[PDB]
């Protein structure tokens, strides 16, 4: 029923499709961040192969070439104000 | 009740008042008390360097002092005294203590729940109280009431025999159910059992809900997802058996085994109107049943 119950719903479901596929079953390898990007995110579509892995490098803060969740929110963060000013 | 009932804070000075007695000397009073420390009813003499001068005086007005009550001191204490009319003055008090804890703490609390089995949310602890007091704890801003679902607590209680004060631990057990609050958010308390005071109460923590997707014995991914595929180009199917090291994957389409030999892999390059079709897979072991994989539908569009 509830639109944020269902949104935050989703985005912890979307974060284990991929991160769940190779390696730690709840961190994402660049194969597995890389098609969560182009695949569920509208940010995606536009990019290019060589952008993306600027995105992915600076999304892996730690440098251990894996997004943990938090590494994640984040990103959905930096997301939802750069969506924002689009939607203006 | 006769008996006045006195509520001190362990540590703190004590004053209890012989009432009726004459302000300066002389003075018809007498102080008996039984507490923890004498096991006895004992006169307490106004006299100084007395047994007990290092814990229990009395003041040149007749009250009694305490200068730092403890846990030992609780008991009965009685002053009988007498006016310069002759007036005959009792006083009986009921003396309890208590000490405050430390704010409470969640200790190892979870980041993440998995939905559908039991997960330990955290342990909320409890320092140094008397007398014991109760953990309790909060979900969504409201309490959170034991054994309904799926919600169970493991609590203990725990003396400290050089104080005499309390350690308290309350471990918070949940099972999400499927399709609920994704971010669930606890909170727990400590309630003083001495004297009426406000909760203590722990800043509140925010695991999310990780839901599993259910597991099948063979799995079956296809690229692309849909198997939805323009004509001419490519689909791929792919077969995994997580529980065996060497699974013998053998492909169907309609529910007919292809004339094929075992492979995990089935590809179908150039697709036309003649490989539409629903196709799965089937894992053969010797000494058990065949598993087979989900169904998925290909078609052209
Ligand atoms: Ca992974
Ligand atoms: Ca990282
Ligand atoms: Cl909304
Ligand atoms: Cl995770
Ligand atoms: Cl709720
Ligand atoms: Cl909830
Ligand atoms: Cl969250
Ligand atoms: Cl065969
Ligand atoms: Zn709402
Ligand atoms: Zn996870
Ligand atoms: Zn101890
Ligand atoms: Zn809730
Ligand atoms: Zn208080
Ligand atoms: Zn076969």
């Amino acid at each position: 029923a509830c639109p944020l119950d269902q949104a935050i719903g989703l985005l912890v479901a979307i974060f284990h499709k991929y991160s769940g596929k190779e390696g730690d079953k709840h961190t994402l390898s660049k194969k597995e961040l890389k098609e969560l990007i182009q695949k569920e995110l509208t940010i995606g579509s536009k990019l290019q192969d060589a952008e993306i892995a600027r995105l992915m490098d600076d999304l892996d803060r730690n440098k251990d070439q894996e997004v943990n969740f938090q590494e994640y929110v984040a990103f959905l963060g930096a997301l939802a104000l750069i969506y924002n000013e689009a939607l203006k | 009740a006769m008996a006045q009932n006195i509520t001190a804070r362990i540590g703190e000075p004590l004053v209890l008042k012989c009432k009726g007695a004459p302000k300066k000397p002389p003075q018809r009073l007498e102080w008996k008390l039984n507490t923890g420390r004498t096991e006895a009813w004992k006169v307490l003499s106004p006299q100084g360097g007395g047994p007990w001068d290092s814990v229990a005086r009395v003041l040149p007005n007749g009250s009694l002092f305490l200068p730092a009550v403890g846990i030992q001191d609780e008991g009965i204490f009685r002053c009988q005294a007498m006016n310069r009319n002759g007036k005959e003055t009792k006083s009986n008090y009921r003396v309890r203590v208590y000490q405050i804890p430390g704010k409470p703490e969640i200790v190892d609390s979870a980041s993440e729940l998995t939905a559908g089995v039991p997960n330990k949310v955290g342990t909320c602890v409890s320092e140094g109280s008397y007398p014991a007091g109760t953990l309790s704890w909060h979900l969504d801003g409201k309490p959170l009431v034991p054994n309904e679902k799926g919600v169970s607590v493991k609590e203990q209680t725990r003396r400290h025999p050089e104080t005499g004060l309390f350690t308290l631990q309350s471990e918070l057990m949940v099972t999400p159910a499927r399709g609920g609050d994704p971010r669930p958010t606890f909170s727990c308390s400590f309630s003083p059992g001495l004297p009426r005071h406000r909760a203590l109460r722990t800043a509140p923590i925010q695991p999310r809900v990780w839901e599993p997707v259910p597991l099948e014995e063979v799995q079956l991914v296809v690229e692309p997802e849909g198997g939805a595929v323009a004509p001419g180009g490519t689909v791929t199917l792919t077969c995994e058996v997580p529980a065996q090291p060497s699974p013998q994957i053998h492909w169907m389409k309609d529910g007919v085994p292809l004339p094929l030999p075992p492979s995990p892999v089935l590809i179908l390059p150039e697709i036309g109107p003649q490989d539409q079709g629903t196709y799965s897979c089937v894992a053969t072991h010797s000494s058990h049943g065949p598993q087979e994989s989900r169904a998925v539908s290909i078609s052209i569009i």
